RNA sequence: GUGGUAAAGGAUGUGGCGCCGCGAAGACAGCCAGGAGGUUGGCUUAGAAGCAGCCAUCCUUUAAAGAGUGCGUAAUAGCUC
């Protein structure tokens, strides 16, 4: 039970093999086939970087649920944006309507130790030296 | 403020002497070099040096003053010592009692008889060390007994103290 | 050069916006996890400056900075200068304390505090958490 | 190379002392009491320059090429009246102002200047903006 | 590698050396014999 | 702000002995009320450094005089750098020569696009203006790219306007990279 | 005999439809625009202990390696099952010896080959004053042009020099050259004449221009082939 | 053992000299625990979600706020700073 170990990653993806495979692998992983129960999450929620993360044990239990992000990618959920595919930074619209990130966030403040005061009006601007809502 | 602040316990027999102050301890009677122009007030037995002036020679002398003498009391507070440890799949050691052991030349009358304040400690099949009146030549003969086959920029086999994180780069690979 | 001026004025104010003092010396656990204390204040109230760990001499005798009538606590370790007045000290203080015991090697050690103005006894502080 | 369409065929000599002046553009260099410097080397500067300034940070070069030299034919013996040609230099004596403005900014030049400084057959010195001048 | 010349702090952070009159630099890496002596 | 302490000696000998002292050659000029007062290094040299200086006017302090003065001709060494001998003019009545300061803050029309840099032009203007004179005369331009560059058609000078140099001769320049 | 290490033949598919046409390294010089060599390949299917992949995945890219499909057997211990397609001949040089070292000679391998259609390779040749030289050049794939250039090209010097011409036998792989691989009468009229020296210096100097030209052959092949 | 026929460039050689970081609400260290709390990449995603080949130009803390200097590959760790 208390065998959990460090292992952060993304998801919403149907194919664990290219990514999730050498993590706990010989390191202590067992079973595979998480994709069927990725559907317990990846059918909808988790596109905001929402990792399981599973735990250690004799077997591989399953793939069920996923823990919510800290993320520079959570509070800005309502697009996944569109900029950055061709050379991060630079042109390619630094801006589309001011509330768009706050209006979609606000409820951004899930998992963290205890409690930050606000996901929206009083913290969003800082993840843009972590990105570019700046 | 920090250039001469030494408490000096043990009931130490340190007192300024023509180049060579007195010592007592586990068996202590040691003398230390000085250049007299310094001198140190040693009332009761304090270490609290008087600098002859303050040009760079003397002020670098200020440390040779302090430091040498600094451990000099600490060293006789015990049988002063450094931790030490060879390890490696192929070798051996044995305190004997009155012979140095070791096995890494591998046809090996290794022993040189220990000098003076030196005394060996056989802790663990691999962790031997040394102790005594000295620090410096304890830092030497140990290094000397270290001096025989030191490194192995690959597999561990290295004779060590506690040892720095031994630097490690691949042989033919890994 | 860097004297009684900015960077050392508004820091007095949370202690001075009212006067319900609080303090802590903890920082013995990683900041990556210590934030559990840093985030505790919202559960303990709302984004309170609990466990700020303000600088010694720049806050070890902060009364010297701005006449706080002597915050005679413990100069040992860092001084949080926790602004309980900034939050809502009452039974809420227990949330900032109980979390500091179970977590870390004492994730939040008990320290001097002063509701409104006059200091409470340090021994009575744990009883005052409720 | 950098010379052309000559008035003559061979200068005479001298060298004693001279005078250049202020920088153009708040990045530059200067030296001492130089002997003549060959054009390749002269051009080598900019050649040495070009790679380093963001491998592109544009810069004005500097002083123009000058005097002829030759071993006549080669190494026979004097018999020549003094002729033939190959290489060209600069009038170089008070420590001429070197030209180094770009906007390429800071150390990138300043060590390229050391590159330049390590370059070239005279001890030099390093300069930028200082104290103006004025002309009609 | 006793180079004849130059020497300019190439194990990044590095110690200037003064010994036997001779003057060198050693840092953390043997692959840095800056003995211009 | 600066002073000086006077020296009777002039022309040849003495300054060098004071050049050795670093005490410096100097000029007091007053529309033919000339005098040779003699400077000294470092500080008044620091004064030279004041950027707005050799432009924005300065006031020496002989025992009594409180006269603001201007730079113009200044002697300059070539046995090293560091100037040979600075010279001066306090205003009298109708100020005329006015080599007026510039530290242009034009719009970066090119760097985000073609990458051309704003290569400097005049550094500073020569424009007449009696005693009503700003620190930073300014000319914004948005046509700044490639190599061919716009000219100073439009100086837009502060209160004491004049095209005292010559009726317009280029505003600035930008350096083309690879005929881009 | 001589162990020319590898000797892959591959399969060529010249345009206009000419099938394999008997692929080889000397079967019909290049007459028409090649069809990009093209051939098969071999996937990666060999167990391994501990985490030795680090060395494999790195060296594995010996030929634009393509993670066929990494795997990790369960219940085992460290033993993994990596997979990556590649060529045949290539896996015959600087592979075996490495297959062991990389993973300390742990575990083996076994595939059935795979891959076709495209696949760079070109035809790196060589130069030697003459032309065509012995019979080298194959398919310089992945900068493989100069990769072996400073190697094979610099074939020491054919052991034999023959004459004092000093012919420069480069490597006409397909450029644009790449690789870069006399009596003593002059000093006899001693002590003088940087004149007459030149006179007799030109005499022989003229022969070179009339030698390398007339002196046909000058091909000392059949040396060591290395 | 400088006097003792040598350049270049190295040189915390050393000397004194003027210019500028003392912040005694006290520093740069040297030390010791932290060494960031939503600080996690759209272009590689073979991973970088600083610590290979691809942006750093706005907030939360203030203990400080490393946009992150570091050793490198399954991200990552883990040691600096």
């Amino acid at each position: 039970v208390v065998a959990v170990v460090k292992l952060q990653l993304p998801a919403g993806k149907a194919t664990p093999a290219p990514p999730v495979g050498p993590a706990l692998g010989q390191h202590g992983a067992n079973i595979m086939e998480f994709v069927k129960a990725f559907n317990a999450a990846t059918a909808n929620m988790g596109d905001a970087i929402v990792p399981v993360e599973i735990t250690i044990y004799a077997d591989r239990s399953f793939t069920f649920v996923t823990k919510t992000p800290p993320a520079s990618y959570l509070i800005r959920k309502a697009a996944g944006l569109e900029k950055g595919a061709h050379k991060p930074g630079r042109e390619k619209v630094g801006r589309i309507t001011w509330e768009q990130v706050l209006e979609i966030a606000k409820q951004k403040m899930p998992d963290l130790n205890t409690t930050d005061l606000e996901a929206a009006a009083r913290m969003i601007a800082g993840s843009a030296r972590s990105m570019g809502v700046e | 403020i920090g250039r001469l602040p030494i408490p000096v316990p043990k009931g130490v027999s340190v007192e300024v002497a023509p180049g060579r102050v007195k010592v007592k301890g586990p068996k202590g009677e040691l003398e230390v070099p000085v250049s007299p122009e310094m001198r140190v007030v040693v009332e009761e037995g304090v270490v609290r040096v008087e600098r002859p002036s303050d040009e760079r020679r003397h002020k670098s002398l200020h440390g040779l003053t302090r430091t040498l003498i600094a451990n000099a009391v600490k060293g006789v507070s015990e049988g002063y010592s450094k931790e030490l440890l060879i390890k490696g799949i192929g070798y051996r050691a044995r305190l004997v009692g009155r012979a140095l052991e070791l096995t890494v030349g591998f046809s090996h009358p290794v022993v040189v008889e220990p000098p003076e304040g030196i005394t060996f400690e056989v802790p663990e099949p691999t962790r031997v060390r040394v102790s005594g009146i000295d620090k410096q030549k304890v830092g030497q003969v140990a290094a000397n007994i270290r001096a025989i086959r030191k490194p192995s920029a690959y597999h561990e086999k290295g004779i060590y103290y506690a040892g720095e994180p031994v630097r490690l780069k691949p042989g033919k690979a890994g | 050069k860097r004297n009684v001026e900015l960077l050392a004025t508004l820091k007095e104010n949370l202690e001075r916006a009212q006067g319900s003092f609080f303090l802590v010396n903890y920082q013995g656990l990683p900041a990556k996890e210590t934030h559990a204390l840093r985030q505790a204040l919202k559960q303990n109230g709302a984004r309170l400056f609990v466990a700020k760990n303000t600088l010694i001499r720049l806050a070890l005798k902060e009364l010297g900075l701005p006449e706080l009538d002597g915050l005679q606590g413990p100069s040992a370790v860092v001084f949080y200068e926790d602004p309980v007045a900034a939050a809502k000290t009452l039974v809420q203080f227990a949330k900032s304390n109980p979390k500091g015991i179970p977590q870390v090697k004492s994730g939040l050690l008990q320290g001097q505090i002063l509701t409104a103005k006059d200091v409470e006894a340090l021994a009575e502080l744990p009883t005052m958490d409720e | 190379r950098m010379k052309y369409r000559k008035q003559q065929r061979g200068r005479l000599k001298g060298a004693t002392k001279g005078g250049d002046y202020v920088a153009f553009g708040d990045y530059g260099l200067v030296a001492l009491e130089p002997a003549w410097i060959t054009a390749q080397q002269i051009e080598a500067a900019r050649v040495a320059m070009v790679r380093h300034f963001r491998r592109g940070g544009k810069i004005f070069i500097r002083i123009f090429p000058d005097k002829p030299y030759t071993k006549k034919p080669l190494e026979v013996r004097m018999g020549k009246g003094k002729g033939n040609v190959e290489g060209y230099v600069a009038v170089v004596k008070p420590g001429r102002v070197m030209f180094e403005v770009a906007g390429v900014t800071e150390e990138q030049a300043m060590e390229a200047l050391r590159i330049a400084g390590h370059k070239l057959p005279i001890k030099t010195k390093i300069v930028r903006r200082d104290a103006y001048d004025e002309a009609q | 590698m006793k180079v004849r010349a130059s020497v300019k702090r190439i194990c990044d952070k590095c110690k200037v050396i003064r010994r036997h009159g001779r003057v060198y630099v050693i840092c953390e890496n043997p692959k840095h014999k800056q003995r211009q002596g | 702000m600066e002073y000086r302490l006077k020296a009777y000696y002039r022309e040849g000998e003495k300054p060098s002995a004071l050049r050795r002292a670093g005490k410096l050659p100097g000029v007091m000029y007053n529309r033919h009320l000339n005098r040779k007062v003699y400077v000294d290094l470092v500080e008044f040299d620091k004064v030279f450094r004041q950027a707005s200086i050799h432009h924005v006017i300065v006031l020496e302090l002989p025992d009594g005089q409180s006269l603001p003065t201007l730079v113009r001709q200044v002697n300059l060494d070539k046995r090293r750098r560091r100037p040979e001998h600075v010279d001066f003019f306090v205003l009298s009545d109708e100020p005329v020569e006015m080599y007026v300061p510039l530290r242009f803050v034009g719009t970066p029309a090119g760097v985000r696009a073609g990458g051309v840099l704003q290569e400097i032009h005049r550094d500073i203007l020569v424009k007449v203006s009696p005693r009503n004179i700003p620190e930073f005369i300014e000319v914004d331009v948005s046509g700044l790219e490639i190599g061919d560059s716009l000219h100073a058609s439009d100086l837009k000078l502060p209160p004491g306007v004049e095209l005292a140099v010559s009726p317009e001769e280029t505003i600035a320049a930008v350096v083309p990279p690879e005929d881009v | 005999l001589i162990a020319t290490a590898p000797s892959v033949v591959y399969k060529v598919r010249l345009k206009s439809g000419e099938e394999v046409e008997v692929h080889n390294p000397a079967d019909l010089p290049d007459p028409t625009r090649i069809e990009e060599i093209l051939e098969p390949y071999v996937k990666l299917t060999i167990f391994t202990p501990e985490e030795y992949v680090g060395s494999l995945m790195q060296l594995l890219q010996e030929k634009r390696g393509r993670l066929v499909n990494m795997n990790y057997l369960p219940g085992a211990q460290k033993r993994v099952e990596l997979v990556y397609e590649a060529p045949f001949a290539e896996i015959l040089y600087d592979f075996h010896d490495r297959l062991k070292s990389v993973s300390r000679g742990y575990a083996s391998m076994d595939y059935e080959q795979a891959g076709y259609r495209p696949g760079d390779l070109v035809k790196v040749n060589v130069l030697v004053h003459g032309e065509v030289v012995d019979a080298l050049t194959f398919i310089a794939h992945r900068e493989k042009a100069y990769t072996m250039a400073r190697a094979i090209v610099d074939k020491l010097a054919e052991v034999i020099p023959r004459q004092l011409f000093e012919v420069p036998i480069q490597a006409a792989i397909g450029g644009k050259i790449i690789a870069r691989a006399r009596k003593d009468v002059l000093a006899k009229c001693y002590g003088g004449d940087v004149t007459r020296k030149k006179k007799l210096l030109e005499k022989q100097k003229e022969g070179k221009k009339r030698l390398k030209a007339i002196g046909k052959v000058e091909v000392p092949q059949e040396a060591f082939l290395a």
